[PDB]
RNA sequence: AGGGGAUCGAAGAUGAUCAGAUACCGUCGUAGUCUUAACCAUAAACUAUGCCGACUAGGGAUCGGGUGGUGUUUUUUUAAUGACCCACUCGGCACCUUACGAGAAAUCAAAGUCUUUGGGUUCUGGGGGGAGUAUGGUCGCAAGGCUGAAACUUAAAGGAAUUG
């Protein structure tokens, strides 16, 4: 897959366990 | 001269350069980290000695096919579990 | 090419080469003096000006600068040295 | 029967020429091989690797089959012949008729003292073919031969005692391996040593001295 | 061994200005070549033409000796060098090469155009590249007839000259044949102005 | 910047001979740069060379027969304690029969076996062969 | 559409570079000699070889033809050398630019001076 | 690898040039790296001179030519225009043709 | 090439370029040597005679075997000017 | 956060096309596109090519400075100028041909002067995947930026060139 969407992809994979993670602070 | 220091006095930059990049040495690295007494099942051990607790027919990757007879090992050091291989035709009748 | 003289190089090709890229170098200006017949007596003024030079009793003109040597002015003479 | 052509392959059937050093003096080109059988009786072949190789035509595909031989006494002459042929044997043939014509001189030497009959090398050379160097040093007596058995038969039959070597490179693309080698021994004598400071007359031509008893009828 | 009048005569200078053998390339000159005096305005450069006559005494000097004269090879592909070395070729020993020169003559023992001279004279190094270059694989010397702008790798004791046309190729072939028949040859004493007409030589027409 | 006067000089004899000339031009010489060029044509690598007077740093025309392989200079000067001057011909040198290292003592600047008579040792400058 | 192979063109070459003093570019009379003179296995390669050979005949008599030197021409030509009587002393002086007469001045001596300018 | 030694086309030394709209598609495209054809045509053509003058007021009248400059996309100019395609050697000749 | 005791050994020392002083090594097939035959009184080339100089391929394929010839020669007399020294 | 908001136009909605068509084409058009004040700090931010110095090779154009000329064109009365022409010299943006030389090649006046290995200096890489992921620190309003692992997996992945 493209570089750039494979790069999208784990942008939005990491502010996702960012979110996740934070609901436990 | 393309980098690397050549000045006589450039011995601290030489060795602390040289120092770095050693780490991208898989050895040094996995050395100096412990790797062997972290990680690993065994301690670093030449062997280790577990106990027997299930037996496995292994499917063998491709491109062959098989079924390659192992055994689920729990290290009596460790209690760490170890799936591993009993060579030679038979054998698999001599564990349990 | 492929052998010559460096130490006695012929004086044609030494004129055309940069003051600093001779054998031993040195500068291609020069001095010289300047009469208007109004004065008697004779200025010497560099070859190159900056400065816009002049006489020494009346203020005249003598040269204009410019990105080089100077423009003498118009009715004058010169010497050289 | 011989039939020679070239001028140079007359002059020395005729009998008016004893040495191949004779032709390297003068840089002569030789293009027939019988010039080096006579002038070289004693030479051994070796027939270094066989691969074979592949192309692609618009009918079929063609695998032929490469050799690399290495021909040499082992007084100092040496030549490296390689040739692809679609039979092994008819390959062989030609690649020693090439490692013939490629027969070159060798300056050996003494490790580090003035003694007895040379065993090793006037200097250090290196030669590079393709992505390989191949570094020649020289070697006290009994050293051996130090190189990987290919280097070390190319270098026995070009007459070497004791040499010590090394390699930087894809070494075990066997072909561009020898090809560095072979111009390693090959520079010996490109190297101009103090004892060979000495100036020499400017020898005559075997190709004039003897211009009448060569050339064409 | 500077022979004694030997020196270029005025016999001799009028015929090298009459076919202006003197009048050198445009703007285009390699740094190869002293062989100038001074420039003329407008583009032209004029050739010291003692230095060609020395020149040319050198390459009559090295054409004769070669033992057998039969191989020294002249050779023009020009169409104005082709009737100037079968007319110098006639004179001297010289096997001749006109027209096409077919490569792989002096590599190549198979060819039928095969030579293998001990010497080569070549008109125009440009356009007889070429022969020049396959010399150079033999140990082959060549001799060139070389205007300001000629391509000197691999040519040794170059003749400086006009390949620009016209009776220059001729002329120079004209006393080169002439040359090497007044060294060791059976031609004569000093002034000889030589019975064989220099109009013989020049390709012709139309 | 010119970090070192030997550098430029030897790299500008080396360029001569490899592309066949017969003579250089080199700036702006220096004390040792002449030792220098002195212990090479001493033992016949060049020939006559001349220093020319620029009221400046100098420069010299060196003349070169062509029995002149290699000239280099060691950048960094090393220190060589007299039994390491073995190591370092070794390294660098062709053969043991021919060619010299050149180094630096307190005796001055003179060649490796002058030096092994002499015995005295120093830093290294370079190499002539 | 009628070209001869080379086997046809080949073998022309070959008689016309020998056989020249003999033929002619009456086709018949060549076809008789490359029974006699040459080793054919067919009537029809025969005809077929010997009708070419008398069309390169036919043409060698007026112009060379490129792939036959028979030996006998390049004789032809050296006996058919010669040109010239006028050259090129008339008229009256060598005109020459001014850098050409003060070339003779430097080596030289007496030459026929006129001299010109030119321009841009 | 590399396939030209002016890479795109024609800009050493400059590091931005600016775009402009192809002339067919729109796609936007760097001056420099463009492909430019001048289109300069008679208003008329082939076959309307001559009952251009039959019909018209004036001796000969003017004739007027129009003149617009053309911006092609390469994969425009490769759909019609200028291109073929050359040869690994015929690339490099810059001449017009 | 000596050896222990005085002997020559190590065959084949090799010609030399006339200009550059280096050797000329068997498989340098672009090099020459340009035989220059001795003339006498009155014309006549002599055969058999000849003041001979060889070039290097090197030296031929850089374009300086014309001009280095010059030198050669007219420093053995048998040129008068056509090369200066200075430039 | 104000202003501006002609144009074009992420989003969204539409007309088509499609088996489907969340698209490519057509329409509408939000944000945006422009500007001020302040963030952000990233691009194939490319010459995929650190900087200073030296040396090694030819050629014709050209941009800027300068020097030389009983040069051309400008008429007036010669000039003065200006624009031009020709030669040289610095310092540029490039092209051309060479290849001594370098390279795995493609190619390269540097990517050369390298096993004949040392002018000065900065930085980065050490099989592929894991993964620019986890973690800690840090910067940011945010989007994210800098720093940045390992377990495990794996015999290739990859570069240039050749023939199909
Ligand atoms: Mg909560
Ligand atoms: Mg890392
Ligand atoms: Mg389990
Ligand atoms: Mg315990
Ligand atoms: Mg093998
Ligand atoms: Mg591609
Ligand atoms: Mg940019
Ligand atoms: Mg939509
Ligand atoms: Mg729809
Ligand atoms: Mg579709
Ligand atoms: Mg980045
Ligand atoms: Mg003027
Ligand atoms: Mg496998
Ligand atoms: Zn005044
Ligand atoms: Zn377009």
């Amino acid at each position: 897959m493209r570089a750039k969407w494979r790069k999208k992809r784990t942008r939005r994979l990491k502010r996702k366990r960012r979110k996740v993670r934070a609901r436990s602070k | 001269g393309k980098g690397k220091p050549r000045g006589l006095n450039s011995a601290r930059k030489l060795r602390v350069h040289r120092r770095n990049n050693r780490w991208a040495e898989n050895n040094y690295k996995k050395r100096l980290l412990g790797t062997a007494f972290k990680s690993s099942p065994f301690g670093g051990s030449s062997h280790a000695k577990g106990i027997v607790l299930e037996k496995l027919g292994i499917e063998s990757k491709q491109p062959n096919s098989a079924i390659r007879k192992c055994v689920r090992v729990q290290l009596i050091k460790n209690g760490k579990k170890v799936t591993a291989f009993v060579p030679n035709d038979g054998c698999l009748n001599f564990v349990d | 090419v492929l052998v010559q003289d460096l130490l006695h190089p012929t004086a044609a090709s030494e004129a055309r080469k940069h003051k600093l890229k001779t054998l031993v170098q040195g500068p291609r200006s020069y001095f010289l003096d300047v009469k208007c017949p109004g004065c008697l007596n004779i200025t010497t003024v560099f070859s190159h000006a900056q400065t816009a030079v002049t006489c020494e009793s009346c203020s005249t003109i003598l040269c204009t600068p410019t990105g080089g040597k100077a423009k003498l002015s118009e009715g004058t003479s010169f010497r050289r040295k | 029967g011989w039939v020679p052509v070239t001028k140079l392959g007359r002059l020395v059937k005729a009998g008016k020429i004893t040495t191949i050093e004779e032709i390297f003096l003068h840089s002569l080109p030789v293009k027939e091989f019988q010039i080096i059988d006579t002038l070289l009786p004693g030479l051994q072949d070796e027939v270094m690797n066989i691969k074979p190789v592949q192309k692609q035509t618009r009918a079929g595909q063609r695998t032929r089959f490469k050799a690399v031989v290495v021909v040499g006494d082992s007084n100092g002459h040496v030549g490296l012949g390689i040739k692809t042929a679609k039979e092994v044997a008819g390959a062989i043939r030609a690649g020693i008729i090439i490692a013939k014509l490629s027969v070159i001189p060798i300056r050996r030497g003494y490790w580090g003292t003035n003694l007895g009959q040379p065993h090793s090398l006037a200097t250090k050379t290196t030669g590079k073919c393709g992505s390989v160097t191949v570094r020649l040093i020289p070697a006290p007596r009994g050293s051996g031969i130090v190189a990987s058995p290919a280097v070390k038969k190319l270098l026995q039959l070009a007459g070497v005692e004791d040499v010590y070597t090394q390699s930087n490179g894809k070494t075990r693309t066997l072909e561009n391996t020898l090809k560095a080698a072979f111009v390693a021994i090959g520079n010996t004598y490109g190297f101009l040593t103090p004892n060979l400071w000495a100036e020499q007359p400017l020898p005559v031509s075997p190709l004039d001295i003897y211009s009448d008893e060569a050339s064409a009828q | 061994s500077l022979p004694a009048t030997f020196d270029l005569t005025p016999e001799d200078a009028q015929l090298l200005l009459a076919a202006n053998t003197h009048l050198g390339a445009r703007n285009v000159q390699v740094h190869q070549e002293p062989y100038v005096f001074n420039a003329r305005p407008d583009g032209v450069h004029v050739i010291n033409v003692g230095k060609t006559w020395e020149k040319l005494v050198l390459a009559a000097r090295i054409i004769a000796a070669i033992p057998n004269p039969e191989d020294v090879v002249a050779i023009s592909s020009r169409t104005f060098g082709q009737r100037a070395v079968l007319k110098f070729a006639a004179h001297t020993g010289a096997t001749p090469i006109a027209g096409r020169f077919t490569p792989g003559s002096f590599t190549n023992y198979i060819t039928r155009s095969f030579k293998e001279p001990r010497l080569v004279i070549v008109t125009d190094p440009r356009s007889d590249a070429q022969a020049i270059k396959e010399a150079s694989y033999v140990n082959i010397p060549v001799i060139a007839l070389t205007d300001l702008d000629s391509p000197s790798e691999f040519v040794d004791v170059a003749i400086p000259c006009n390949n620009r046309g016209k009776h220059s190729i001729g002329l120079i072939w004209y006393l080169l044949a002439r040359e090497v028949l007044r060294l060791r040859g059976a031609l004569v004493d000093r002034t000889q102005p030589w019975s064989i007409m220099p109009d013989l030589y020049f390709y012709r027409d139309p | 910047t010119r970090s070192s006067v030997l550098a430029d000089a030897l790299n500008a004899i080396n360029n001569a001979e490899k592309t066949g000339k017969r003579q250089v031009l080199i700036r702006p010489s220096s004390k040792v740069i002449i030792k220098f060029l002195q212990v090479m044509q001493k033992h016949g690598y060049i020939g006559e060379f001349e220093y020319i007077d620029d009221h400046r740093s100098g420069k010299i025309v060196v003349q070169l027969n062509g029995r002149l392989n290699k000239c280099g200079v060691i950048s960094p000067r090393f220190n060589v304690k007299i039994g390491d001057i073995e190591k370092w011909t070794a390294n660098l040198l062709p053969a043991r029969q021919f060619g010299y290292v050149i180094l630096t003592t307190s005796a001055g600047i003179m060649d490796h076996e002058e030096a092994r008579r002499k015995h005295v040792s120093g830093k290294i400058l370079g190499f002539v062969y | 559409g009628r070209v001869r192979t080379k086997t046809v063109k080949r073998a022309s070459k070959a008689l016309i570079e020998r056989y020249y003093p003999k033929l002619t570019l009456d086709f018949q009379t060549n076809k008789r000699l490359c029974d006699e003179i040459a080793t054919i296995q067919s009537k029809r390669l025969r005809n077929k070889i010997a009708g070419y050979t008398t069309h390169l005949m036919k043409r060698i008599q007026k112009g060379p033809v490129r792939g036959i030197s028979f030996k006998l021409q390049e004789e032809e030509r050296e006996r058919k050398d010669q040109y010239v009587p006028e050259v090129s002393r008339s008229n009256g002086v060598l005109n020459v630019d001014n850098q050409t007469s003060d070339l003779v001045k430097s080596l030289g001596l007496k030459l026929p001076l006129s001299v010109i300018n030119v321009s841009a | 690898p590399k396939k030209r030694a002016s890479n795109g086309r024609n800009k050493k030394g400059r590091g931005h040039v600016k775009p402009v709209r192809c002339v067919n598609c729109s796609k936007s495209i760097p001056k420099d790296k463009a492909i430019k054809r001048m289109a300069i045509r008679n208003i008329v053509e082939a076959a309307a001179v001559r009952d251009l003058s039959e019909a018209s007021v004036y001796p000969e009248y003017a004739l007027p030519k129009t003149y617009n400059k053309l911006h092609y996309c390469v994969s425009c100019a490769i759909h019609a225009r200028i291109v073929r395609v050359r040869s690994r050697e015929d690339r490099k000749n810059r001449a017009p043709p | 090439m000596e050896n222990d005791k005085g002997q020559l050994v190590e065959l084949y020392v090799p010609r030399k370029c006339s200009a550059t002083n280096r050797i000329i090594k068997a498989d340098d097939h672009a090099s020459v040597q340009i035989n220059v035959a001795k003339v006498d009184e009155e014309g006549r080339a002599i055969p058999g005679e000849y003041v001979t100089y060889a070039l290097s391929g090197y030296v031929r394929s850089r374009g300086e075997s014309d001009d280095s010839l010059n030198r050669l020669a007219q420093n053995d007399g048998l040129l008068k000017n056509v090369w200066s020294y200075s430039r």
